[PDB]
RNA sequence: GCUCAACGGAUAAAAGGUACUCCGGGGAUAACAGGCUGAUACCGCCCAAGAGUUCAUAUCGACGGCGGUGUUUGGCACCUCGAUGUCGGCUCAUCACAUCCUGGGGCUGAAGUAGGUCCCAAGGGUAUGGCUGUUCGCCAUUUAAAGUGGUACGCGAGCUG
RNA sequence: CCGCCG
RNA sequence: CGGUGAUUGGCGCAGCCUGGUAGCGCACUUCGUUCGGGACGAAGGGGUCGGAGGUUCGAAUCCUCUAUCACCGACCA
């Protein structure tokens, strides 16, 4: 479970997701697991994934995780009427627009690497895709 | 006809005295118990020298109505008073090894013919 | 002796209890030896230990023959249970056992906790919203969970401390004869040796060895 | 009489037991006072085989 | 010269109870029920780490993911305050199928008996008592089985209280 | 005045 | 649940509130008294203040949450 270490503000406001991705190209590894749907990745999720593509490439070649959460969502507790106040920070997700790179690895198998993302995105909730490194 | 809740006297001689129908077995949402008709009972009443106790629960068979057997003549036989003798808890052979007062035809059958050789009159 | 045994060894010794004497000696005393094969050494000191000597305390000379016993068990310090879920929690709810409210005539807030290990069923009924009773009856769940999670570990040393407690006298090990010859003997291996002094500053690492060495065979 | 002591041991083991003489410290078979072999004085004026004086 | 700080400051000077209560109003505003939603709850499915002697997928299924139902606890206050009578029991029911029984199947870690799980199927059936106001639950003893829900948590111009 | 125990 | 008030030596409490400056009693250690033990004297040690993060040159102390503990309220239908 990633989070933010002293963060700056507690809460913060809901905002939109609007737009395209940034990070939109393979940099670290040579293959990746990116986002063609729109949506909030949770840090359960994004651990899961994790934990999926490291139980599958069996501890080889490099894993980069391409998101941070850095977005506390609050909740408000249950039997509790509307108003009085802000819930409280329960989850950080990541906001992910269409197009971002979410996972990287390298040093392994083109083959082993599309099964290793297969397991991945298995346990997102969000639409992905594979997709190779490329030059210029 | 044996209800439940039913007070009976007992017919062998088990050690109880008086006993009480609490469940007549077999067939769901049954009434009534005739002559030959298992019951499930619970000892209201012992002599200090029974092989039963007082508040054992066990099965018995009835072996006397006062509502009585109709022949397939039309006749029927009103006893004078409900007797039951007592079974055993699950292989229903009696407990006693004798039996008071008379039965019916209606205990003809293996297990209540072992009943009925023991008894006076039939 | 045992002290002097742990810190030869290199092992910790932590006094976690302690009583003095009143004139001389110790009441009674609680250690707990760190080390990594500490229990597989110290299972050789259960039963109680003969001493047979002049008493200094006496003024007439007379032998003086001393028992005193030896409880050795091995710690856990464990402490590791958090949650359940892998079986089946049969939660229920249903309306609480109360009048003078709003409970009888409208809403069901009780909880109730159904375990398959040992049958751990648990009731929470009495805080105006049925979450609360949820969050209050895992509470309430873990609060004997660990209860009998001690009741197990207390079970098992509880066999432990009376594994061999009925045997006559071969529950009396180890004489240590002072006064007229100065031997220190097993009552259960057989061995001895005649420098008591070099026992009682901490050598029993022979009556330990051949202690576990009978009781491979 | 029974002890104040066994009363509360017996109220707690009614209610929800626990035995708790399971987890005292088993005694041995034998008794494990001091022995003391004796003084001059018993062994000056224990009179044994009693023989008499002549 | 005013913590006239309830800070455009009614007076220089002021706390409570009311189930003994009363009036004028409000569905502008709560309790019940309906509505909207579905966080929660329940039911189902996706991925498969692992358990299952071996073997992910007989049976389970972690980390996580996607739905359905309206079905629990809720949220909101849209209908009703010139009145829509609550819980439980009795009597009488009717519908759904996410089927307890009987009926027909596939797989089985299915020898047989007896099971486990899933698929089809709603014609009929689906306890009596002890305790408690209880629904529920626990217990006793049965039963082929003692289904889960909807109906103003069915049913007081039908009864009880 | 105070002076318990073995 | 919140509201409200505490965590300081091995124990029970101070000190906190006012920012620099941790002590009381028991207990512990050593010596003395005594045949010895207690009692009593005489010396001596003892904690970096629940945890974490900010204010400030500086925090046990001022705030901020997180844990633990105890009290109070959790209502009318």
């Amino acid at each position: 479970m990633l989070q933010p270490k002293r963060t700056k503000f507690r809460k913060m406001h809901k905002g939109r997701n609007r737009g395209l991705a940034q990070g939109t190209d393979v940099s670290f590894g040579s293959f990746g697991l990116k986002a063609v749907g729109r949506g909030r990745l949770t840090a359960r999720q994004i651990e899961a994934a994790r934990r999926a593509m490291t139980r599958a490439v069996k501890r080889q070649g490099k894993i980069w995780i391409r998101v941070f959460p850095d977005k506390p969502i609050t909740e408000k507790p249950l039997a509790v009427r509307m108003g009085k106040g802000k819930g409280n920070v329960e989850y950080w997700v990541a906001l992910i627009q269409p197009g971002k790179v979410l996972y990287e690895m390298d040093g392994v198998p083109e083959e082993l690497a599309r099964e290793a993302f297969k397991l991945a995105a298995a346990k997102l909730p969000i639409k992905t895709t594979f997709v190779t490194k490329t030059v210029m | 006809m044996i209800q439940e809740q039913t007070m009976l006297n007992v017919a062998d001689n088990s050690g109880a005295r008086r006993v009480m129908c609490i469940k007549v077995l077999g067939g769901s949402h049954r009434r009534y118990a005739g002559v030959g008709d298992i019951i499930k009972i619970t000892i209201k009443e012992a002599i200090p020298r029974g092989k039963v106790k007082k508040g054992d629960v066990l099965k018995a068979v009835v072996v006397r109505t006062k509502k009585g057997v109709r022949r397939p003549d039309g006749s029927v036989i009103r006893f004078d008073g409900n007797a039951c003798v007592l079974l055993n808890n699950n292989s229903e052979q009696p407990i006693g090894t004798r039996i008071f007062g008379p039965v019916t035809r209606e205990l003809r059958s293996e297990k209540f013919m072992k009943i009925i050789s023991l008894a006076p009159e039939v | 002796m045992y002290t002097r045994w742990g810190e030869r060894r290199g092992f910790k010794v932590e006094t976690l209890d302690y009583l003095p004497g009143d004139e001389a000696g110790i009441k009674s005393v609680t250690l707990l030896i760190k080390g990594h094969n500490a229990y597989g050494y110290l299972k050789a000191e259960k039963g109680v230990h003969r001493l047979v000597r002049i008493s200094p305390f006496d003024s007439s000379g007379r032998r003086h023959t001393s028992f005193v016993s030896c409880e050795v068990m091995p710690e856990f310090n464990d402490e590791i249970d958090i949650d359940i879920r892998t079986e089946d929690i049969k939660v229920d709810t249903y309306r609480a056992s109360g009048a003078g409210g709003p409970h009888v005539n409208t809403t069901d807030s009780a909880v109730r906790i159904t375990h398959l290990p040992t049958n751990v069923v648990v009731t929470c009924q009495t805080e105006r919203s049925q979450i609360k009773n949820r969050e209050r009856a895992m509470k309430m769940l873990k609060a004997k969970l660990y209860q009998r999670r001690i009741e197990e570990q207390q079970a098992e040393l509880d066999e432990i401390r009376g594994e061999q407690k009925e045997i006559g006298w071969g529950s009396q090990i180890r004489s240590y004869v002072f006064h007229p010859y100065s031997m220190v003997k097993d009552h259960r291996t057989n061995t001895e040796m005649g420098n008591v002094q070099a026992v009682m500053d901490g050598d029993i690492d022979t009556f330990i060895d051949a202690y576990l060495r009978s009781k491979l065979s | 009489a029974k002890s104040q002591a066994k009363k509360k041991r017996g109220h707690r083991l009614r209610n929800g037991g626990r035995d708790v003489l399971l987890s005292r410290g088993s005694t041995p078979s034998f008794s494990t006072h001091g022995r003391m072999t004796k003084s001059k004085k018993e062994i000056l004026n224990k009179r044994k085989h009693k023989n008499p004086y002549d």
